[PDB]
């Protein structure tokens, strides 16, 4: 997920400026729903996940919010310790504690019921994996007991009107989330959300720890060690799921870090490109970051010093010419199924083999799998999510950044070989791989370009309509499933403020029982997939005059 | 009026409600979203709740067990049990909503019943505050904030240490699994602040 807000320093017509593009994956209907509310004291409108009571994009004319998940460490494993003497016991503080359980049967259809056990303790519920007689584990989670008041917090930050109402709501948001705040007055802010365990010393959180008493939590750390800034110096804040803050660690993930090489960066010189932006160039930072090969950059530097010695005629330097002449924008042939330029493919295959000849060789199996990934893989129906710069990818430029990586190389990922020896090796692998399937005139490559496909599965794999409602889109798109924008004072309209969002396929889902599909079943299909936008309404007024139906109940509770 | 609830929607079906109190205007948030979206929302419930298979069979017999296994439902019902009226409301409203639609849609199914059902071989049934606590539990907390593969990064440095010895395996992990890195780009500049903690990177707890 990605997210730009711009002060009044850098916003051109307008105060400030906020995009926002979640990266939830692509679904059928549309993963988040339109909503606005007026009275009990809210005034809002935008779009929510799943209908959340609280809208997680949008604004009430005052200030406007957004997100991006936040990656911060707020899980810890704990080692029960159990004996076979007292099964579904386990020792905490010197004592024999009986653990939570509680018995569930999964009802099937066309088939029999199957009753199991779920088991908790102080801790967390327990792991169905890593499982032995004399331990178990179980996960625990900063926010155990607060998912309700998060909930609520998302909800009641929709009425805040300036940075001290938005924070006092901001600090009872208990997941690892990102918030972002701006106002009419052109003021911007963002807070690194979330509860955070305030551990023991000596406590590495990216392993488990005992849970017989002493490695417990002291407790979680206050909102004032949250990460968080006020209209800071720089004019705008950016982030894509990069670090918060200088020296603030990240989740645990083996497979997740925050190093040299970070997608931000894309957004970060964009937006440092010129002085002032307007909102109309806010918004192509969207088809920009969309469409952007991450990986160019980091690595065209090391391709040059290796190839920069070569004759005119060696293939390996012709392909890295090929790199340098290109912005990496990839864009679709008129043919609607290849790109333009085959440096993704380049960039793909060279990056595979040298994940392959470093990262993978120095770590044991199968460990060595998680570093393989160069970040292309797809299916035909493309990514189920956003593109990023695989683990693998991040360390090995640690790597060909030699002396200016503040990270030692205990191991050389080159063991011993010169590093241009190896880069022109993968070269080697990557032209014949690539000239055997294409031939060898480069210029008229016609690369594969991904795809993106509206699934009619949610996220869990689970039908949320049939399979006939799946769509597809020939571009694939790096950006929000959503994307929405919010402008404050802008210059030239008689409105204090100024909102668009775009919710694909359309807001409805409703097909009646004669297969007819309702008349927002896909009005909004096509804009998405050309960077377009529709108006988000706030006041009675707009909303009037732009109505098309509208029906009045009475109720009493 | 405050029993009156307007709905109006725009150009694009964006439903936008205006009521009195909190309970009418969750109410009628809940009423268009089970207009708009009922078979979406149905399984989603039903993949927060793990009662997949119920309907779907036994491919989804795993999912549901897993499901089930990674939450509480009595913790999340004792903290909608301590709500304030106002909160409590939001919860109520909403569910008492759906509820209104979802009444008439079984009604009137000949009309109104999402085709969906019709395919899938079931039918809707009523929602309560528990049901849209754990929408939000379900598909945000458990889907974007609860990460964690400490039981496999444990393995990796065990493997480590094995492969390169005690201390080169620890600087090894620390060289593919770092705890920070000085050189991450941060959406807070270093002229604003940095985070006042350390950490230890060395496993101590072992
Ligand atoms: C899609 C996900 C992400 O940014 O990892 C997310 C979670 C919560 C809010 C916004 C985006
Ligand atoms: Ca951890």
């Amino acid at each position: 997920s990605n997210m730009w807000v711009i002060g009044k320093s850098k916003a051109q017509d307008a105060k400030a400026i906020m995009v926002n593009g979640p990266q939830f994956g692509w679904y059928a209907p549309a993963y988040t729903y339109g909503i606005g509310l007026h009275g009990a004291g809210y005034d809002v409108t935008g779009n929510t996940p799943f209908a959340y009571p609280g809208l997680v994009f949008g604004h009430n004319g005052v200030i406007s919010w957004g997100s991006t998940a936040g990656f911060g460490d707020d899980v810890d494993i704990f080692a029960e310790r159990l004996s076979a003497e007292k099964p579904g016991y386990y020792l905490h503080n010197g004592k024999w504690v009986k653990m939570l359980s509680r018995e569930e049967t999964i009802t099937v259809k066309n088939g029999q019921a199957e009753t199991f056990t779920v088991w908790r303790t102080v801790h967390g519920n327990i792991l169905q994996t890593d499982q032995t007689t004399q331990t178990a584990y179980a996960k625990s989670r900063a926010w155990d007991g607060k998912e309700v008041a998060s909930l609520l917090a998302w909800t009641h930050q929709m009425k805040a009107k300036n940075w001290q109402e938005w924070t006092q709501q901001a600090a009872k948001q208990a997941l690892t989330i990102n918030w972002y705040y701006a106002d009419v007055n052109g003021n911007i802010g963002y807070v690194h959300t979330g509860a955070y365990p305030d551990r023991q010393s000596g406590h590495d959180p990216r392993l488990p720890v005992p849970g017989t008493g002493k490695w417990d939590w002291k407790g979680l750390l206050p909102f004032e060690m949250n990460p968080k800034v006020y209209n800071p110096q720089s004019g705008y804040i950016a982030n894509w799921n990069n670090s918060p803050q200088k020296d603030y660690p990240a989740s645990d993930l083996f497979a997740f870090l925050w190093g040299g090489a970070d997608r931000v960066t894309e957004i970060d010189r964009l937006l440092e490109q010129k002085p002032r932006l307007t909102a109309d160039q806010a918004w192509d930072v969207i088809r920009q970051t969309s469409r952007q090969d991450l990986n160019l950059r980091l690595f065209l530097p090391t391709l040059q010093a290796a190839t920069s010695g070569l004759t005119q005629s060696d293939p390996r330097r012709q392909l890295v010419e090929t790199l340098t002449r290109w912005d990496g924008i990839n864009l679709l042939n008129d043919d609607g199924k290849t790109w333009q330029q085959p440096g993704s493919a380049i960039l793909n295959v060279w990056l595979t083999s040298m994940l392959k000849r470093t990262v993978v060789a120095a770590v044991p199996m199968p460990f060595d799998k998680w570093y393989s990934a160069s970040g292309y893989e797809t299916t035909q129906d493309g990514p189920t999510g956003s593109l990023n710069i695989s683990v693998g990818a991040k360390i090995l430029y640690e790597a060909v950044q030699g002396d200016k990586s503040p990270i030692p190389q205990a191991v050389d990922l080159f063991a011993g070989k010169p590093q241009q020896e190896v880069v022109l090796a993968a070269l080697e692998d990557t032209w014949e791989t690539l000239s055997k399937r294409y031939g060898n005139n480069v210029s008229n490559w016609k690369t594969p370009a991904m795809a993106l496909t509206f699934r009619a599965n949610n996220f869990f794999g689970v039908p949320q309509a049939a399979a006939e409602e799946t769509r597809h889109q020939a571009e694939y798109q790096n950006r929000g499933t959503e994307n929405d924008m919010i402008v404050f004072s802008p210059t030239t309209s008689d409105r204090p403020v100024l909102a668009w969002d775009v919710v694909a396929p359309g807001q409805s889902g409703f097909i009646a029982p004669d297969g007819t599909v309702d008349k927002h079943y896909e009005d909004q299909l096509k804009m998405y997939e050309n960077f377009g936008r529709k108006s988000l309404w706030l006041t009675k007024q707009d909303v009037e005059a732009h109505k098309e139906s509208q029906e009045v109940l009475h109720v009493q509770r | 009026s405050s029993s009156e609830i307007k709905i109006v929607r725009d150009e694009y079906g964006m439903p936008h409600i205006y009521a009195n109190d909190t309970w009418h205007l969750f109410y009628g948030y809940g009423y268009v979203v089970a207009q708009d979206r009922l078979f979406q929302m149905e399984m989603a419930r039903r993949s927060t709740q793990g009662t997949v298979a119920e309907v779907l069979g036994k491919d989804f017999v795993k999912f549901d067990k897993d499901i089930r296994r990674n939450y509480w439902p009595d913790a999340i019902r004792a903290q909608i049990a301590a709500l304030s009226p106002e909160d409590m409301s939001i919860l109520q409203g909403y569910a008492d909503g759906m509820n209104a639609w979802i009444d008439k849609v079984n009604t009137n199914p000949e009309t109104l019943l999402p085709k969906q059902f019709n395919t899938f071989g079931f039918t809707p049934k009523r929602w309560e505050p528990f049901d849209v606590a754990m929408i939000f539990v379900g598909t945000m907390a458990n889907r974007f904030s609860d990460s964690t593969s400490e039981i496999d990064n444990l393995a990796l440095l065990t493997a480590l240490k094995d492969k390169y010895g005690v201390s080169q395996g620890m600087a090894v992990f620390n060289q593919l699994k770092w705890l920070v890195n000085p050189s991450a780009p941060t959406t807070i500049a270093v002229q604003e602040s940095n985070y006042p903690l350390k950490f230890n990177q060395q496993n101590s707890q072992t």
